[PDB]
């Protein structure tokens, strides 16, 4: 549908974390 | 003490309403180098415009007029940005089993933003439409005196299932947290002062993976 036009986007990296 | 504010105050809060704000986060003084950081990173001219996950225009302003620069936290001149990222991370990090189903184990870079006035905004959207492993939203605000009936920039959020909304003025050394999915549909509303946010993303493993199997 046309939710991701909205959406902001996440970037491309991803750093993990916790566990 | 990060752990019992998170506990006591974070964890039923998110569960309960899906919304948390923590004001005071980090004190006068750190907030005020944080704001001198971000001020800095913005007088460099490196700031881009906002991102959509399916852009289909290169000037989107009209979905979002906000100008952003990405941040790990371990850049120069970027300290204290990377004390407040270390401060997210480890609050987060003790909710890990008590926010609902999620186990937490990532996080995006810290997405620096500015409106710079003139009726600059973000219309009414969800973070996480499709299930991208996004599930928790953090935002972190930097503008003193700030008076929504003069410079609007209201982030007006509208929990799923009911007419109700929440009004979270993008007050100085404020915290907020919410769920990212279509749970919190949020617009920020057009502003007329220059706007000042740090957010960070964190990511529930399961869902993670998921999205990484179907992208
Ligand atoms: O800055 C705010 O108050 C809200 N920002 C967003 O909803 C976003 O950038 O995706
Ligand atoms: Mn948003």
């Amino acid at each position: 549908d046309a939710c991701t036009l909205l959406a902001p986007a996440a970037g491309d990296t991803i750093i993990s974390l916790c566990f | 003490p990060a752990l019992k504010l998170a506990l006591e105050y974070i964890v039923p809060a998110m569960n309960k309403h899906g919304i948390c704000v923590v004001d005071d986060f980090l004190g006068k003084e750190t907030g005020q180098q944080i704001g001198d950081e971000v001020r800095a990173l913005h007088d460099t001219g490196k700031f881009t415009d906002g991102q959509l996950v399916s852009q289909k225009s290169d000037s989107s302003k009209d979905i979002r007029g906000d100008k952003i620069t990405w941040i790990e936290g371990k850049e120069p001149g970027c300290e204290t940005i990377g004390l407040l990222m270390s401060s997210m991370d480890d609050l987060i990090c003790h909710c890990n089993g008590k926010l609902g189903s999620y186990k937490i184990n990532g996080r995006t870079k810290a997405m620096v933003a500015c409106y710079p006035g003139n009726g600059t905004g973000y219309v009414r959207h969800v973070d996480n439409c499709n299930g991208d492993g996004r599930c928790v939203t953090c935002i972190y605000y930097l503008n003193k005196d700030w008076d929504a009936k003069v410079s609007g920039g209201i982030l007006r959020i509208f929990p799923e299932g009911k007419a109700q909304f929440a009004d979270i003025e993008p007050k100085f050394d404020r915290l907020l947290f919410f769920w990212s999915d279509r749970r919190n549909p949020h617009e920020v509303q057009p502003a007329y002062a220059t706007r000042y946010a740090i957010t960070v993303w964190y990511f529930d493993a399961d869902e993670r993976a998921a999205a990484k199997v179907k992208y």
